[PDB]
């Protein structure tokens, strides 16, 4: 037992367990060049750099998943949405951290996963006619996530069966719990919108069906802790 | 062996067809002896899915126009082709003034001649273009459509004040060249439904490839 | 004027064919491209990773397709059951489509190289046991039962220790050209064969799981190769 | 001969390719250039000069034209009263089409980088006061009131004092596509919003002119850019 | 963002459609299956206001002959392109002697061969042409007329005794190239009246452009 | 463009000739050749068995 304490927060997370650092690379600031040039972008180093806990989701026998988007998640709740709303361009890398409470009495695995640019898609309908781009619920569901309809083609047409050639880690419950990420910022311009436009999604959902022989808490929570790693703004408003 | 057969340009390469643009003597379709085709490149079938394993990608086009009539056949018609960069307007008429503006690239060429080609270089204002964009470009729904990532247009159509003297079939190949990918995602397993966004049969989902009888039974 | 005689294939267009012809834009500077995070430059890199292996393939119903992800090992199979068994046919159909590699190989003709199944054990802490996991290279029939299976290259999976083993196919080469009904495609041919078996029965104490699953995951070596393109694909675009 | 085989694009002719042929007038000596003061090598030189901005580009009238040149400030104007305010948009429509930067960037397609705006008091000598001029960057609509427009970068500019102020946009990038009703052009999505408020009331003493009028002189900064050429321009040549 | 197309030359460069001869089997205009077209290099719209930017430009230019039948047809009719160089006299007859100087350089082309182009030097005696002159070369109007700033002339023709089997259409395209330009100008902003002089509508003053409500109201 | 004047035998197929022309498969890799025992380089090997 270690607890990392890195802002007004303390969470008492494992002493140093496996971390996947996202496409090889730690999140940095910039060298002298982007999409302001005689603009230089005041870095949040003051409380932006803290850990946030996202209000923790609730894995049943039956959840088919669940999915966050950033940097919406976070434009909510916390002084990083304090500045992702009065700020115009923004650039920040991250570090996602899943923790789970189980007994060795329950079973379980769970695919946690950064996807860029997690573009999502509505049943079109119901079979299939009717271009309903999905609801400003699906494409920014704030701080408390959304869940998977269609866990099998990851609501997007995509097998989740590859959903690994993205920055992944495993939580199977009989060997571990806590899964770290470190994702660096992804886009194809150096400062993006930070409201409008999310950089990416983080996916979390369940291989391997929960499971309980019967009399043990029957739902698992799944503490999703995350830390703005980099953060840049510029222009406020 | 070699793994060169792997790589990105090599996989990417190959001039497809992309676009076919048809300029009827007589009938419903473009019945001005000219039309205007936006260069997409998912013009080519297998091509979006294809693309669409990566993120993020970056490259280069050449376009070959082989025209003829829709029996085949070379005539002596000279025709005009313009391209008209992502951001000037594009003709509406037989002779909008647009065909004369210079920034607008043309390149007259007769069926006689051989096949047409040219090089359109990596368009978007942006460092790459990009098949995913999860928001909206800072009523209606306009998600998951990214702006910049329009590569131009073509505007084809017979040189000449007065209608061709004969019916024209002028098919559309491009090749793309120097390839860069990034962001590699899952592979397509639901059939498309619109070129738009990425929706599919929410009920007609199939499984990712055939299926077995018992998992013991091979 | 210099002298020069043409040559067959003047004024001739070749779709594969890569010379060059100018540019439409020629004073245009594409603005220049900044670094993008995980660059691919060979699909190659891709087919190493590890992607879910459908070996339970059979629910086909709508709401169920996510089983196909994992197949189950419990109490009611007792020592020696066969668990489950498939080959080692990364291109063609069966429970490889899943997998990324399986898809690639789609968009190429032929290939070869050495795979590696990883095996992930998701029950209980409390469970325990012994599954035979065993590898028949082409030819050989499945193994009859469990003993004769163990004759020849296996591996003890124990997950009361390790839960997780990874089993590597030696090599599998689709170049073996063959006819069917008119797609004559490389087929296989080198079908290797993984079954895996029930070593020890399913045991556990009371108060877990009497049943668990195990999830698979392949993906090709390092010495993977593909050679000529092919761009069958079913999922084409549709216009709207 | 030597042996050539012909590519595509061969007679072909294209707009904007610019190969070679040769001279109608070989032996033609064309009279040698001697050297003219101040020549032009590339348009941004241009965009850096500073021209007038007609911020008041109300006033339509034929013979009233000249007034959308400066915009006025005077007693009847009490404190925190809002002056004037305009965007940040060098291309479009609107005030900047009458400075040259404006003028040429029309014939580009898209642009990005810093600007400068500077303004000059032409009021009398005895006048006095201050007036605070503020950017408020792409989103944040024109501040409700003088005060809150302060919170954000703004300069108080006294006349009593310095009789011109320069204010710098950070930068502006119109490279937001997109497409309007058909004319699907680059559009800047990207407009600052220049405000200018009476932070005093107007100060004269008895004897000057109670009404004074402010010019606005705008130009690009060192650091801009112009990508794609476009020839659009109202003003044609017509046949006589 | 590279400052290159910002240059002079990658601002002035491109093909552009500076001339239209026509040469219709019977009608009204060219009755003589020929026509002399004097080189202008505002036969392109939106040039004028362009160079006009400047006061003093030199540069060189490239012609390119896109020749074919009003339909747009192609046909095995040749045809002879002679150049007036400013100072020699011009045809007036469909075979004045002028066809026949050698000190006119002339470019026979069929319509089967792919457009002819030629590259004519910066003419003028002077260090350079200029837009503007504001005096008299030292009855009649001669202000802001400048003298030597004359390019040429194209003089078109269908070669041969008899005239022509088709009816003909010469497209003539224009590409400046080596530019350099000197003291720079206003940018024009009414409407022009006459290719001669810079007179304007003296009442139809519009504004440099578009106006609103209040100065305040955005 | 460079000045070229073309000689007779333009346009012309000679069975024999042997210049060049693309490959229809550019990016394809042959699979390399392996040492086979007994090669002929020259069918005079052949007339003296």
């Amino acid at each position: 037992v270690a607890q990392l304490t890195i802002g007004n927060s303390t969470i008492t997370t494992q002493e140093a367990a496996n971390i996947i650092v996202g496409y090889g690379e730690w999140p940095s600031y910039c060298s002298d060049s982007d999409a302001t040039a005689v603009d230089k972008p005041t870095r949040p180093d003051v409380s932006v750099n803290r850990f946030y806990t996202l209000d923790t989701k609730l894995w049943e026998k039956s959840s088919k998943g669940w999915y966050w988007k950033f940097p919406d998640v976070l434009t909510e709740t916390g002084v990083f949405g304090q500045n992702a709303q009065f700020h115009y361009l923004y650039r920040s890398g991250f570090c996602i951290h899943v923790q789970c409470n189980a007994s060795k009495f329950h079973q379980g695995a769970l695919l946690v996963a950064i996807l860029p640019e997690y573009v999502i898609g509505t049943v079109a309908g119901g079979t299939g006619t009717e271009d309903s781009h999905p609801p400003y619920k699906q494409t920014q569901p704030g701080a408390d996530g959304f869940e998977l309809q269609h866990p099998y083609v990851l609501d997007a047409g995509i097998p989740i069966s590859q959903l690994t050639v993205c920055p992944h880690q495993w939580i199977n419950l009989r060997t571990n719990n806590c899964a770290t990420i470190i994702v660096p910022y992804i886009n194809a311009l150096p400062f993006d919108s930070a409201l409008n436009h999310c950089n990416f999604g983080l996916l979390v959902v369940p291989i391997s069906p929960l499971d309980y022989d019967q009399g043990a808490t029957p739902v698992i929570p799944i503490t999703i802790t995350l830390a703005p790693m980099c953060s840049e703004f510029a222009g406020l408003r | 062996h070699s793994t060169a057969e792997t790589t990105l340009d090599s996989f990417f390469s190959r001039a497809g067809l992309v676009g076919e643009i048809d300029l009827p003597l007589e009938g419903t379709t473009n019945p001005n002896g000219y039309a205007n085709w936006d260069i997409d490149i998912t013009g080519y079938a297998q091509m979006r899915r294809k693309v669409e394993l990566f993120t993020y990608m970056r490259f280069d086009a050449e376009f070959t126009f082989v025209a003829c009539t829709p029996t085949g056949g070379v005539v002596p018609q000279l025709l005009q082709y313009m391209f008209v960069p992502p951001g000037a307007p594009k003709p509406d008429s037989r002779e909008s003034l647009a065909w004369q503006t210079a920034t607008n690239p043309s390149v007259f060429v007769k069926l006689s001649d051989p096949p047409a080609q040219v090089s359109v270089p990596f368009m978007s204002p942006a460092s790459a273009y990009q098949w995913f964009y999860d928001g909206y470009p800072t009523k209606d729904l306009e998600y998951g459509a990214c702006p910049n990532n329009m590569m131009g247009t073509f505007s084809v159509r017979t040189v000449g004040t007065s209608k061709s003297k004969y019916p024209l079939v002028v098919r559309i190949y491009m090749r793309m060249k120097h390839v860069r990918a990034w962001i590699p995602r899952p592979m397509r397993n639901q059939n498309y439904l619109f070129k738009a966004n990425p929706n599919y049969a929410g009920n007609s989902i199939k499984p990712t490839g055939a299926s077995r009888t018992a998992i013991t039974t091979l | 004027g210099f002298p020069t005689e043409l040559k067959p294939g003047t004024n001739q267009f070749l779709t594969t064919d890569d010379g060059v012809s100018a540019p439409i834009l020629p004073n245009f500077y594409p603005t220049p491209c900044i670094h993008i995070p995980g660059e691919v430059r060979n699909l190659l890199e891709l087919c190493q990773v590890e992607t879910i292996l459908e070996v339970n393939n059979v629910p086909t119903n709508a709401t169920s397709l996510m089983e196909r992800l994992r197949f189950p090992v419990s109490a009611q199979a007792g020592k020696g059951e066969l668990c489950a068994v498939f080959r080692a046919d990364p291109g063609r159909s069966g429970p490889w489509q899943s997998t990324l590699l399986g898809q690639l190989c789609g968009y190429y003709t032929q290939w070869s190289g050495s795979l590696e199944v990883t095996f992930m054990f998701t029950g209980s802490f409390m469970a325990t046991g012994k599954m035979l996991i065993a590898y028949t290279p082409p030819g050989g029939p499945l193994p009859k039962d469990r003993a004769t299976a163990m004759l020849g290259t296996h591996v003890i999976w124990d997950f009361g220790l390790q839960s997780s083993v990874t089993l590597v196919i030696p090599w599998i080469s689709n170049t073996h050209y063959r006819a069917h009904a008119r797609d004559g495609v490389f087929d296989y041919y080198t079908t290797g064969l993984v079954s895996i078996w029930y070593q020890t029965n399913y045991v556990v104490p009371i108060g877990a799981p009497n049943t668990a699953y195990i999830i698979a995951l392949a993906a090709a070596q390092k010495n993977f190769t593909m050679k000529l393109c092919k761009d069958a694909s079913d999922i084409l675009q549709t216009g709207t």
